[PDB]
RNA sequence: CAGGCCUUGACAUGCUAGGGAACCCGGGUGAAAGCCUGGGGUGCCCCGCGAGGGGAGCCCUAGCACAGGUGCUGCAUGGCCGUCGUCAGCUCGUGCCGUGAGGUGUUGGGUUAAGUCCCGCAACGAGCGCAACCCCCGCCGUUAGUUGCCAGCGGUUCGGCCGGGCACUCUAACGGGACUGCCCGCGAAAGCGGGAGGAAGGAGGGGACGACGUCUGGUCAGCAUGGCCCUUACGGCCUGGGCGACACACGUGCUACAAUGCCCACUACAAAGCGAUGCCACCCGGCAACGGGGAGCUAAUCGCAAAAAGGUGGGCCCAGUUCGGAUUGGGGUCUGCAACCCGACCCCAUGAAGCCGGAAUCGCUAGUAAUCGCGGAUCAGCCAUGCCGCGGUGAAUACG
């Protein structure tokens, strides 16, 4: 059970409790991110990359 | 305490007396930062060190304090296969701390249901020479005394 | 008390107890052994037998690697009797 | 009212200056670029792709506004200012 | 007319109006014994009046917001203290060496991760 | 298993970000995840063009896409034809406004991405892997920076037992926050394995 | 917990006011643990499922509030030692 | 006390609203 | 995990033998999945007045070629991370020394947070690390004002509310200021002590950053990837169970054992954030959770909001208690398709252990520990006492 699970994810089944956040670049259900579409891994990834428009290493 | 020496802090004189030695005092009252509290203790039992007693608070404070600091006390070190306690006299920083903290400590001891009234009660009693402080003084400096003769392995 | 961790492995009571009566060993010293722990472990080579038990006067600890788990197990008691010889005789060079 | 948005506060702040600075000449009284307290969007993240959890790097992402004031529009105003240099982006705002 | 200074301690401003007369002060409306009733700390950030031996010459209007209620006293601090040295500065001698103007930058600590409270750590074996 | 991403460390310093755009709360996601379709489009089809980076743009059914390249030709083609083949095909996807764009880059061998894939395409063309990390610093060098690093790690050569490998000359202070250090990266997968390729330029202090 | 509506799934529900209709038989399975013994059910032997087999419970007006699955118990304990 | 559902410094600690800490 | 189902697949590209396409709705059945099934009818390049027609959007069936696998190996791997360790280190070039491994430099004296810097020196340089360049805080300047203001007057329905103003406070962008630069003292110098001015001095406090390498460290279950393995099954859909089981053992934490405390009622002072099928003012029903209505706000202009400890004055009177709130009985609310297993909250009753803890053991040097509340991610709800942040009050001590 794992590129299957990514598929179930998209089309919206019976009842809308099921709906779960993936993400759109592995399929993690866990610690995915509403703002970004993204899990704290590949979030990292991009921002590091800077293919994350405006976002930035905090530091204060 | 490796590198150098350790600065002692200098303490804001009270806004009653003027004196830093009761703030250190207040702040050894103190508890979890509740700082009003700390104070209040402090001036209510010098309420009743007036009340009952009456004199001069603040001189009733600085004398029991007096009556507590130790002059001569024990630190132990290894020689050898025994460890023994040894006779040293105390800075009158250590004086002060050791002061302040018996003084406490021996006040929250005592039977007194409020706790302004065991401060009073235990200061007023230092300041004749009576109470649990005053025999920790004591007690301390027949520890040392009697282990004179360990004098030599003095730093 | 004894806690026995036996880690991508399946272990067995008897076992276990076998590990319980050789750590029994280091009961000759006479000394607190506190929340001892063992863990079991395969490796391609060989097995693997770690332990780290704290005592009064400090903590042990170690790691047996064997082809045969018992002979490793063995080993494991052997390096920490060493360790707990050490910390019980330690200071006596007091002169 | 015109109201500016966007990341780059560089980007944006020079927009600023164009817009409001270019409607002093085509207008008047242009009361003058107003900073708003900027909103801050926090990401904490776990470092590693594993277990770990005691190391993590801090992401921010900075929204800052800005409102500026043309008192009287002169119109015309509402077009040397019907386009303008952007720039790359940034939100324009405009009510009255 | 009037005498400005501007005092903070930790996230708190204090405004202060030197203005002259009996010594009566107001804080956001009401008189120091009315905002600040209890804490002992409160008597005072006033202790700037009485450095320079001026005791009754000003009344006060402060309005204070930011932090707490302690704060917000050592702000008043540097508040009469900014204030009264304005308003005759030969007053920085026996106002300065007496650490009565220089806001103290103490402030809390930012939270680290991996940590709990900014320093203390979590219990180990 | 230590070191800070030295582009990530630095945007908004030495260096800027590749997708620049404001958006806000409801649409972030879909805008973003355009871009990474935007990317996947490009990168697999503009592979042998070169390249390294693709800045972009938006306002509102506007995409700018820019594309910096090593040899424009296989995006413009002939009279200019594949460039508009493509500027379909984005605005297939994007459903709005598409620019397909050519910015060429000044010396291939000063750009990070660029060095670091031709060593990757070089291990995966079977090479001395030490020799080839030598000499894509060399060439660097050569063409001027004020130092250079790379790093290759994997079966290097094949070898069961993984290792790394690691030259550089001049300098590269990754420290310092105003470096100016373009760095990129590349994938060798060999009939054996995966290999990761890491290029380090200094190009200079701003 | 639940505060207006009375949950029976309308699958079971359908199956219980049926054979009380007809001649009242039994051995009705479900999975469904999720129902409350509704009054209609009284008496019958259903047979219920904990997820490796199909518990049968006979139903008493003792019980009614309750859920169906509450009687057909998920876990096979018997002990420690 | 904190842990007290009935008192208002238990309500405090849970972050509810009831007799014992109304709103 | 148990049972019920699917095979070219839930999913990618491509080729074909039938039919068709697209699409929306029931049915019969079943727990659902699935199986079985009654409908309407395709624009289009189009011989077309016609039957009809060709194509290909797109569906199916049959057939493959294949897909798919959170199956194995983190000692075959990339990537990213933990760690020694913010420790002061690790090396290279040429030269010199040794048959050689290798030495030298890098050691030595002195000083620093520091291979920091000074002075020596068969060495002379160079690099990766230190520092600095970046962010936050502390002081001042400018630019700027639908936030702030009787500071100023006027009005004032008394709400900075209107007029009016940017002085304030602030907000948020750009600057300045700290340099051992100045005095004394010592030194050969680097630099140490002491002084002045200053909001701040000796790295002003906090952050981001973490060398060559180590742990055959960690992850094939985020992703990728070599290789091995399964192909009506190690693939795929579903209903249900489980991941919450409980003789036991450890680790992290919450709340406590009370009077420096507990309870009630009135009354103060933050910061950072977050809000459109969201944040809900206010009115009403309800003891209440909540439920009705219902205004504002794309939000410095509305809302979450109450901050809490504190302040006041009243009760409790040393009691396992007006300490502590576990456990259980019963009655309700809300989310959700559904709260048996298994949600949170509210009310009534129940008020367990616990009187400060063995061997042993953890954190913290100042706005720190302790203590007090607040926000956020994730999120229908929530098992958060967790985590990441934020301010409030605010200690003790460092001989060595
Ligand atoms: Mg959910
Ligand atoms: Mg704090
Ligand atoms: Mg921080
Ligand atoms: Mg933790
Ligand atoms: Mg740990
Ligand atoms: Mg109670
Ligand atoms: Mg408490
Ligand atoms: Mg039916
Ligand atoms: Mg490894
Ligand atoms: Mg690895
Ligand atoms: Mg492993
Ligand atoms: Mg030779
Ligand atoms: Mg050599
Ligand atoms: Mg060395
Ligand atoms: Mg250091
Ligand atoms: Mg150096
Ligand atoms: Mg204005
Ligand atoms: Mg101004
Ligand atoms: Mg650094
Ligand atoms: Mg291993
Ligand atoms: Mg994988
Ligand atoms: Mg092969
Ligand atoms: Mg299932
Ligand atoms: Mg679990
Ligand atoms: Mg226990
Ligand atoms: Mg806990
Ligand atoms: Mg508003
Ligand atoms: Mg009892
Ligand atoms: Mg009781
Ligand atoms: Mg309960
Ligand atoms: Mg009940
Ligand atoms: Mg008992
Ligand atoms: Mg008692
Ligand atoms: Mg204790
Ligand atoms: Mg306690
Ligand atoms: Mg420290
Ligand atoms: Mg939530
Ligand atoms: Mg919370
Ligand atoms: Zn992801």
């Amino acid at each position: 059970a794992r590129k299957a699970l990514i598929e179930k994810a998209k089309r919206t089944p019976k009842f809308k409790v099921r709906a779960y956040t993936r993400c759109v670049r592995c399929g993690r259900a866990r610690s995915v991110y509403r703002f970004f579409g993204l899990c704290r891994i590949c979030l990292r990834e991009l921002a590091h990359k800077g293919q994350l428009p405006g976002v930035r290493k905090a530091s204060w | 305490a490796r590198r150098r020496r350790a600065e002692v802090r200098q303490l804001q004189p009270d806004l009653v007396y003027g004196d830093v030695l009761v703030t250190a005092f207040i702040n050894k009252i103190m508890r979890d930062g509740k700082k009003n509290l700390a104070a209040r203790i402090f001036y209510d039992a010098c309420k009743i060190i007036q009340e009952k007693t009456g004199q001069e608070p603040l001189k009733v404070f600085k004398q029991a304090v007096e009556n507590v600091k130790p002059r001569m006390e024990v630190r132990s070190r290894r020689v050898g296969g025994a460890n023994y306690q040894v006779p040293m006299e105390v800075s009158p920083r250590r004086q002060q701390s050791l002061a302040l903290r018996w003084l406490v400590q021996a006040a929250n001891q005592r039977p007194e249901r409020r706790a302004a009234v065991r401060i009073a009660h235990e200061l007023m009693d230092a300041a004749e020479g009576k109470g649990g402080a005053v025999k920790k003084k004591e007690d301390v400096e027949r520890m040392a005394e009697a282990n004179r003769a360990y004098a030599h392995y003095r730093w | 008390t004894m806690n026995i961790t036996s880690k991508q492995m399946e272990i067995t009571p008897a076992i276990r107890q076998h590990v319980a009566d050789r750590l029994a060993k280091l009961e000759k010293w006479q000394t607190h052994l506190i929340n001892p722990h063992i863990i079991l472990s395969k490796e391609p080579q060989g097995f693997v037998a770690d332990a780290t038990i704290n005592t009064p006067n400090g903590v042990l600890v170690a790691s047996g690697k064997h082809e045969d788990m018992y002979t490793a197990i063995n080993e494991l008691i052997n390096k920490l009797e060493r360790q707990l010889n050490k910390l019980q005789h330690k200071g006596e060079a007091r002169r | 009212r015109i109201k500016l948005r966007g990341f780059d506060h560089k980007t944006l702040d020079a927009s600023a200056q164009k817009i409001v600075e270019a409607a002093r000449r085509s207008g008047a009284q242009v009361s003058g670029p107003i900073p708003l307290p900027t909103r801050v969007r926090r990401f904490t993240v776990i470092r590693g792709p594993f277990k770990h959890k005691d190391s993590r790097e801090h992401f921010e992402l900075r929204t800052h506004n800005r409102l500026v004031d043309i008192i009287n529009p002169n119109r015309k105003t509402i077009e040397q200012l019907m386009t303008l240099d952007l720039p790359t982006g940034v939100e324009i705002e405009i009510k009255t | 007319e009037q005498y400005y200074g501007t005092g903070r301690r930790k996230e708190a401003v204090a405004r202060v109006f030197l203005r002259p007369g009996n010594g009566k002060v107001t804080v956001n409306g009401q008189d120091f014994n009315e905002y600040f009733q209890g804490l002992v700390r409160a008597v005072a950030a006033l202790e700037p009046l009485r450095a320079v031996d001026a005791l009754g010459h000003f009344d006060a209007y402060i309005t204070v917001r930011g932090g707490g209620k302690s704060g917000q006293i050592d702000a008043i601090k540097l508040g009469i203290a900014r204030a009264l040295v304005q308003y005759n500065p030969d007053y920085r001698a026996k106002l300065k060496p007496l650490g009565f103007l220089t806001r103290d930058a103490r402030v809390v600590e930012r939270k680290k991760y991996g940590k709990h409270k900014a320093r203390r750590a979590p219990q180990y074996s | 298993g230590n070191k800070i991403h030295p582009i990530g460390f630095r945007l908004g310093i030495t260096r800027d970000w590749e997708s620049r755009w404001y958006a806000g709360k409801k649409q972030y996601r879909h805008l973003l995840l355009e871009d990474q379709r935007i990317r996947g489009l490009l990168e697999k089809e503009l592979y042998s063009a070169g390249l390294a980076r693709v800045d972009i743009e938006r306002a509102a059914d506007n995409v700018a896409v820019t594309v910096h390249v090593a040899k424009p030709g296989v995006v413009i083609g002939r009279g200019g034809e594949r460039i508009r083949v493509l500027r379909e095909e984005l605005a297939k996807l994007t459903g709005k406004n598409v620019a397909l764009n050519v910015q060429e880059v000044q010396n291939p061998n000063l750009s990070a991405p660029l060095v670091a894939q031709r060593v990757a395409e070089q291990i995966e063309r079977r090479f001395a892997v030490r020799r080839a990390i030598k000499q894509a610093v060399q060439r660097v060098m050569e063409s001027g920076a004020k130092g250079a690093k790379v790093i290759v790690s994997g079966r290097i050569g094949g070898a069961e037992q993984a290792r790394t490998e690691w030259a550089a000359q001049g300098r590269v202070p990754l420290h310092t926050l105003r470096a100016n250090i373009d760095y990129g990266f590349a994938l060798a997968r060999t009939t054996y394995g995966v290999l990761g390729v890491k290029a380090y330029i200094f190009l200079g202090e701003v | 917990s639940l505060k207006k509506g009375v949950f029976v799934d309308d699958h079971l529900l359908e199956k219980v006011l049926e054979l009380n209709a007809k001649g009242e038989k039994r051995l009705i399975k479900t999975w469904s643990r999720r129902s409350t013994i509704v009054p209609e059910m009284v008496g019958h032997t259903i047979a219920v499922y904990n997820g490796k087999q199909h518990v049968p419970v006979y139903i008493t007006e003792n019980m009614v509030g309750h859920k169906l699955g509450e009687f057909a118990p998920t876990r096979t304990y018997r002990g420690h030692g | 006390g904190k842990g007290d559902r009935r008192t208002r410094r238990g309500k405090i600690w849970r972050g509810t609203y009831g007799k014992y800490r109304p709103r």
